[PDB]
C-alpha cells in the first residue's frame, strides 16, 4: 500500500447524540488548514518590518505574486472592471502555491490531492460563473454556445458539443489539479519504496547505489515545478472562464 | 480509490469552505491593501 | 498593525456564495447516501454509532 | 459475473481517445504560437478561434471519457 | 472473484496508453515555443502564457486517463 | 491466485506503451532546440531553459506511466 | 424490559485518539451530579435571606438536617475529638438524601442505584478505615478481632469469623443502599407497566380502577420513607465504623 | 444485570468521585461554618 | 456572600484520599478487562474503536 | 421455548413463598401494638406511628418478592 | 440453550424465599419497639436510633438473597 | 452444559440461609432494645455485646452468601 500517505486521523475529536457534530472537528486535513492559514498570515503579518515603505527582502517575494498576478488577469479578463474579482483569483492562487509547497515536505500531506475538496471548489467556481451570467446577462446568456458567424444548417450540432464542453468545464478543472499532485507523490513514494529494497540486497549495492538516489532527487526537483505550474493554471483557467461569463465573447 | 472516499467528506469541504471564505475577506481587506499602501505611498513620494 | 479597509465582498461575489451553499447541500446527502453502502456500514466511526443505532450486520 | 469483469475491460480501451485529443490541443495552440510569433498584430484577433477549436477537440475527446463513466457506472 | 480482480488490473494496464496522446503534446508545445522564440526574440512573454496554458491544458486529457486508471486499480 | 497475479504481470506488460509518447517527445523538444540554435545562435542562453523545462514536463508524463507498471509488477 | 429507566445515554461528547479522553464527557449520570451538585448549592447559597440572624422558613429545614447529624455523630464517635470527622459524615448524607428524592421525580434517573459507584464508595470508605487505623494504633490495631474476655482455646475461630465480618463491610454498606433503590424504583415500573395493560382492557375496568392507582399511590408514599432511612443507615454505620477504627472497641 | 455493567465505569467513578471532594471540601470550608457563624452570633448576642 | 474558612482537610482525610486512588486505579484495569469480553467487544461504543483496531470479530 | 416458558411459571409459583414472612410480619407488629395499648392506653398517638411504620417496612419485603413473580409471569 | 435460562429462572424463583427472614425480622424489631416504647415512655429519643439501625441493618440480609436473585434473572 | 445450569439452581438454594439470618439480627436488637427499655442505665454497657452478637450471625449468615458466589462464579 503505497498511498497510506493520504489517511485522515482525526485528532482532537468531537461528538454527541443529539445532533451531529462529527462535522466540524480537528483532522489532519483540518490541521494543515489551519498550517496553510498561519502560514499565509506569517507571509505578510510579520514580514513587514514596522511598516517601512522600504518592504524588506522578504516582502519582494508577496510583490512578486501580486503583481505576476495581477498582469495575468488585466491580460484575461481586461474590461472595465477588472479588478472587482482580482481577489478571488488571488486567494485561488496562493491556497494552491502554499499547499503544494507545504506538501513537499516528507513527513506532511496533501490537501490538493482530495479529489472531493478539489472538484468541490471546481464546481463551485463553475455554477458561480453560470449564475452570474445568467444575472448580468438575462436570456442572452446562452449567445455564448454560437461561436461566431457559423452556417445555420450545422448550428444546433456545434450548440450540442458546446454545452457538452460547458459543463465539462464543471469537473476538468478540479481534477487536473488533483491529478497532477497525486501523480506526483505517487510516484516519489513508489520510486522510494523501490530503491530502498534495491538497497538492502548485498553489500555491492550500496556500492554505486548513488544512481536511483539521484534519480529520485531530479523528481523531487521536477516536483516543485510540476506544483507551482499547476497553481497558475487554476488561476489562469478561472480567469479565461470569468471573460467567458461576464462578457459575452 | 480507497482513500480519498471515507465519511470525511464533510470534514474536507467544512473546513475547505470556512478557509476560503476566510483567506477571502482576509485578503481582500487586510492584505492586498496593505501593498496597495506601499504602492500609493511610494509612488506619491515620488511624485512629491 | 494592520488597518481594515472595507472592500465590497458581497454585492460582487454573491453567486460563489450561494453555489457554496448548494455544493454544500448537495454533497450533505451524496455523503449521507453514500454512508450506506454495503462497503461502508461497518466502519465504526461513521456517525450513525454515536446516536442510537447499531450493527445491520446482514449483507 | 462476467459482465462486471467485461465492464471494465471496456472501460479501460474506451480511455485510449484522448490520445487525439492531448495531441489535438497540442497542434491547434502549436498553431497558434507560430501565428503570433509570425505576426505579432494577431493575438486578439484569432485567440478566439484558438479557444472555440479547444473547446471542440475536447469535447470530442470527451466522448470517449463519457462512454468510459457509463461502461464502469452503468 | 479472480475474474474481476484480474479484468480489473488488465483493464488499468489499458487505461494508460493515453498518456502517449500526452507526452507528445507537451512536446509539440514546447517545440513551437522554441520555434516561435528562436525566429522573434521579443515575443517571449506574449507566447509564454499561451506555452504554459496549452501545456497544462493539454496534459489534463492524458491526466483524466490516469484516473480512469486509478479508479480502476484502487476503486 | 494465479490467475489474478498472471493478470498483473500483462497489466505491467500493457503499461509500457506509453513511454513511446515520452521517446518520441523529448527528441521533438531538443529537435526543435537544434532548429533555433541554427537560425539563431544568440538566443541560447534564452532558449535552452525551456528546453530543459519541457524535457521535465514530458519525462513526467513518461514516469507516470511507468509507475503504473511498478504497481502492477510489486504493489 | 421494565429496567430500561437506568440507561447511561452520552449527551455532550468527546473522544481522541492520542488518548482515552472518553473518561470524562457530559452524561445522563454526570448531569445529574451537576445537577446535585446545584441543588445542594441551591439548599444554602440563597436560601439564606442577605445573610440575616433570624433564619427564615427554608433554613429550618438545613437547621435540622444538621442537628440531627451533630447529634448523631456525638453518639457514635462520641471521644475526645468527634468534630474532625464531621464533614465527611455530612457529606455522605447530603448526597443520598438529595439523590433519593431527585430519583422519585417520575421522568428522572437514580444515582444511588447504579452499583459500581456505591460498591466503589463503599470500599473507598472500607479501606480508609483500615488505613486511618493502622496509621493511628500500630500493629495493635489487630486487637480489635479479639471481642473480649473470652477463653483462648476458641480464641483463633472467633478471629477468623470476626475479620470475615470485617471485610464483608467493605460491599454490605454498598449495597444495601443499592439494593433498596433499585428495588423500590424496579417495584413502582413494574406495577405501573401491570396498571397500564389493566386499564386498556374492556371499559368497565376504567370504572373502579382507581384501586390499584391508590395502591401505586401508597407504594410511592412508602418509597420515600425507604429513601430517606437508607440516607439516615449509610450514615449511622459510617460513624459506628469510624468508632471501631478509632477507638480499640 | 445488563444495565449496571456498561463500559460507563470509569465515567460513573469519576465524576462521583470528583462531586464528593468537591462536597467535602465546598460543605467543610463553606457551608457549615456559615450555619455555625448563626449558631455563634444567636448565643453571642443572647450571652450580649 | 460567604467567606471561606480555612477548614483542616487534608491532615484528617489522607487514608480517604488514598484509598480513593487505589480504588479508581484499581476500577481501572477491571474495566480494561471487563471491557474485553465476548459479550462486550462488539458494542460500538467502547473507546478501543476511537484509536486504531476494528473488530477482532471472532468469536 | 416451551422450556423456558414452563420454567417460568414454576419460579412464579417459588417466589410467592416469601409473603409469608409479611403475613406473620404485619400481624406481629399489630400484636404488639394492642399489648401495648393494652399496658398503656396513654401511648396511643406515640406508638401507633411506629406501628403503621413497621408495617409499611415489612410490606415492601412482601412487595419485593412479589414482583419477583411478576416478572417470571409476564417479563 | 433453553436448560441454561431455565435453570436459571429457576434459580433466580428459588432464591428470593430470604425475604421471610426479613419480614419477621423488621416485624420482631419493630415488635420490640413498640413494647419497649410503652412499658418506659421516656425511652423512645434513646431507643429509636437502635431500632432504625437494627431494622435496616436485618432487612440487608434479605436484600443480598434479592441480589442474588437479580443477578441470576438478568445477569 | 448440564452444570452451567444446574450450578444456578445450587446458587439459588444456598441463598435460602439469610432466613436465619435476618431472624437473628432481629432477636438481637429486640433483646437489646428490651434491655434497654428494662434498664435505662445499661446501654454503654451491653451495646457492644449486641454489635458483636450481630457481627457473628450475620457471618454466620454470610456463609450461604460466599458458598453462592463459589457457586455462580467459580
Amino acid at each position: 500500500s503505497p498511498l497510506d500517505q493520504f489517511e485522515i486521523r482525526t485528532l482532537f475529536g468531537l461528538q454527541s447524540s443529539f445532533i451531529d457534530l462529527s462535522c466540524l472537528n480537528l483532522t489532519t486535513f483540518s490541521l494543515y488548514t489551519i498550517i496553510v492559514l498561519l502560514v499565509i498570515t506569517s507571509l505578510y503579518t510579520l514580514t513587514n518590518n514596522n511598516n517601512k515603505i522600504i518592504g524588506s527582502r522578504w516582502l519582494i517575494s508577496q510583490e512578486a505574486i501580486y503583481d505576476t498576478i495581477m498582469n495575468m488577469t488585466k491580460g484575461q479578463i481586461g474590461g472595465k472592471n477588472w479588478g472587482l474579482y482580482f481577489p478571488m483569483i488571488f486567494t485561488l492562487f496562493m491556497f494552491i502555491f502554499i499547499a503544494n509547497l507545504i506538501s513537499m515536505i516528507p513527513y506532511s500531506f496533501a490537501l490538493s490531492a482530495h479529489l472531493v475538496f478539489i472538484i468541490s471548489l471546481s464546481i463551485v467556481i463553475w455554477l458561480g460563473n453560470t449564475i452570474l451570467g445568467l444575472y448580468k446577462h438575462g436570456w442572452v446568456f446562452f449567445s455564448l454556445f454560437v461561436p461566431a458567424g457559423t452556417p445555420l444548417p450545422l448550428v444546433p450540432l456545434l450548440v450540442i458539443i458546446e454545452t457538452l464542453s460547458y459543463f465539462a468545464r464543471a469537473i476538468s478543472l478540479g481534477l487536473r489539479l488533483g491529478s497532477n499532485i497525486l501523480a506526483g507523490h505517487l510516484l516519489m513514494v513508489i520510486l522510494a519504496g523501490l530503491t530502498f529494497n534495491f538497497m538492502l540486497i548485498n553489500l555491492f549495492t550500496l556500492v554505486f547505489g548513488f544512481v536511483p538516489l539521484a534519480m529520485i532527487l531530479a523528481i523531487m526537483m521536477l516536483e516543485f515545478a510540476i506544483g507551482i505550474i499547476q497553481g497558475y493554471v487554476w488561476a489562469i483557467l478561472t480567469a479565461s472562464y470569468l471573460k467567458d461569463a461576464v462578457y459575452l465573447h | 480509490m480507497p482513500q480519498l472516499v471515507p465519511f470525511y467528506f464533510m470534514n474536507q469541504l467544512t473546513y475547505g469552505f470556512l478557509l476560503m471564505i476566510t483567506l477571502l475577506i482576509l485578503f481582500s481587506q487586510f492584505f492586498l491593501p496593505m501593498i496597495l499602501r506601499l504602492y500609493v505611498s511610494r509612488l506619491f513620494i515620488s511624485k512629491l | 498593525m494592520l488597518k481594515r479597509f472595507p472592500t465590497p465582498i458581497l454585492k460582487v461575489y454573491w453567486p460563489f456564495f450561494v453555489a457554496g451553499a448548494a455544493v454544500y447541500y448537495g454533497m450533505s446527502k451524496a455523503a449521507d447516501l453514500s454512508s450506506n453502502t454495503k462497503e461502508f456500514i461497518n466502519d465504526p466511526r461513521n456517525p450513525r454509532f454515536a446516536k442510537g443505532g447499531k450493527f445491520v450486520e446482514v449483507d | 459475473q462476467l459482465v462486471l469483469a467485461a465492464k471494465y475491460i471496456g472501460a479501460g480501451i474506451s480511455t485510449i481517445g484522448l490520445l487525439g485529443a492531448g495531441i489535438g490541443i497540442a497542434i491547434v495552440f502549436a498553431a497558434l504560437i507560430n501565428g503570433v510569433s509570425r505576426n505579432p498584430s494577431i493575438k486578439d484577433t484569432v485567440f478566439p478561434m484558438a479557444i472555440l477549436g479547444f473547446a471542440l477537440s475536447e469535447a470530442t475527446g470527451l466522448f470517449c471519457l463519457m462512454v468510459s463513466f457509463l461502461l464502469l457506472f452503468g
